[PDB]
């Protein structure tokens, strides 16, 4: 079961038995054109792809409470881990409904695999509809997320079946491009982003060995280094409300035009993705002295289970989402984000080096991480881009 | 997201 590559040079040795069959550019192929890798198919396979004996397809109705519980349990026990098997993402059921039932979600795109004899859930992959702006093209695509194979099913070529089947189910709806991200290198990244980490509770992070002490730095020195103001400083910062949905959509739409890979959100999508839900998504807008909203910051909640630590069980992480500035300096906005996450009990504030994040990452005492996020397009050939042009 | 921790 030949394994995944983390760097492009590691990807140079590997051969991709599955991805070589797919409409994606080859690694190292220099891309100077814009368009689909292959034309749209005008007749689509009607029958689901074959699973190995003893396994069967089942679309997961996440509105069924028990079924949503089956999915949370599969991901809680088999989804993305760190390399040293110390942390695994702890997606909550309400978070999964937020991520998997945005506007336009379809039941057949919650594609599960069950054991035939026991009906045990052992596989999953998902699509959600997404209008994507890529350079000079706006196209209706899907975003593929939550590909998961039960640990007992690993390295048996079940993921290619999940990918082909969700591809077929997307093709049936007339969509022929997709966007997705991964921590491994596959043919062929359109952009490579790096995680950065802002310690909020440095003692806990070092205790559970998420971070380490700097060579000659003490715990007492580290805690003083990362100490934050007790309350934000931007005038008029307050949580987003229903009345802010239009202006937040307006701010986000205009702000994203400067990047090359961005989503195109309807106002209903802005409501879904940004309206605050506790322990899921927080959005704060800046309302100035005239009553007009000029900026906003947002971050979502994604805790990680701590595998074996005697006193700590959960690593509470906030992930930077979208941060739009027109009147408040982005450095001030992200400084307030750190304070707001600290007040809310988060242990670490994660962000990528995409969009304009490089302008504040080092200044706000973020430290570079060891993990990258690779961005991909399915069936779309276009030049690669730097992280600062990625807005997805 | 995939997993990362400070280098
Ligand atoms: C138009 C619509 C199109 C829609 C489709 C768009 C494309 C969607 C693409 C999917 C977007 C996913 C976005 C997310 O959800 S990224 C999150 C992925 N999930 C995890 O990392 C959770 C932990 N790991 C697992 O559950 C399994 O190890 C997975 C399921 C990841 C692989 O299972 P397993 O370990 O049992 O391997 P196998 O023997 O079955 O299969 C081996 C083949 O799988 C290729 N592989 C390995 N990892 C990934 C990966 N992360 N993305 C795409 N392909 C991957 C691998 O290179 C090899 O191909 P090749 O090397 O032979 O070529
Ligand atoms: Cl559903």
């Amino acid at each position: 079961g030949q394994g995944p590559a983390k760097t492009m040079e590691e990807a140079s040795k590997r051969s991709y038995q599955f991805w070589d069959t797919q409409p994606v550019p080859k690694l190292g192929e220099v891309v100077n054109t814009h368009g689909p890798v292959e034309p749209d198919k005008d007749n689509i396979r009607q029958e689901p792809y074959t699973l190995p004996q003893g396994f069967t397809w089942d679309a997961l109705d996440l509105g069924d409470r028990g079924v949503l519980k089956e999915l949370y349990t599969l991901l809680n026990e088999n989804y993305v881990e760190d390399d040293d098997n110390m942390f695994r993402f702890d997606y909550s059921p309400e978070f999964l409904l937020w991520a998997l039932r945005p506007p336009g979600w379809l039941p057949q795109w919650h594609c599960g695999v069950r054991v035939v004899s026991s009906r045990k859930l052992v596989g999953f992959i998902s699509a959600i509809p997404a209008n994507i702006h890529i350079y000079d093209t706006e196209k209706k695509m899907v975003e593929i997320n939550f590909l998961c194979v039960h640990k007992k099913l690993r390295s048996k070529r079940v993921a290619p079946v999940l990918i082909r089947e969700i591809t077929r189910r997307v093709h049936l709806e007339g969509i022929f491009q997709a966007v997705y991200t991964a921590g491994v290198v596959l043919p062929k990244p359109v952009g490579t982003c790096r995680y950065w980490h802002r310690s909020l509770n440095p003692r806990k992070l070092i205790e559970v060995k998420f971070s380490h002490l700097s060579r000659n730095m003490t715990m007492q020195r580290t805690m003083k280094l990362y100490r934050l103001p007790e309350t934000p400083k931007t005038a008029g910062l307050r949580p987003m409300e229903t009345k802010d949905i239009p202006v937040v959509h307006q701010l986000l739409t205009r702000y994203l035009k400067q990047f090359h890979l961005t989503p195109v959100m309807s106002q209903e999508e802005v409501e879904h993705w940004f309206y605050p839900q506790e322990n899921i998504i927080d959005t704060f807008v800046v309302e100035n002295a005239n009553g007009e909203v000029t900026d906003f910051l947002s971050f979502y909640t994604l805790p990680s289970t701590i595998m074996n630590h005697p006193t700590h069980k959960s690593l509470k992480a906030a992930y930077s989402f979208y941060n739009v500035h027109t009147q408040t300096p982005l450095l001030d906005l992200m400084s307030d984000a750190l304070v707001l996450a600290k007040m809310k009990g988060f242990d670490v504030f994660n962000a990528l080096d995409l969009m304009e994040n490089k302008t504040f990452l080092e200044k706000l005492k973020f430290g570079i991480g060891d993990g990258n996020l690779q961005y991909y397009l399915y069936n779309w050939k276009c030049p690669s881009m730097g992280a600062e042009k990625v807005g997805l | 997201d995939c997993f990362s921790k400070p280098r």
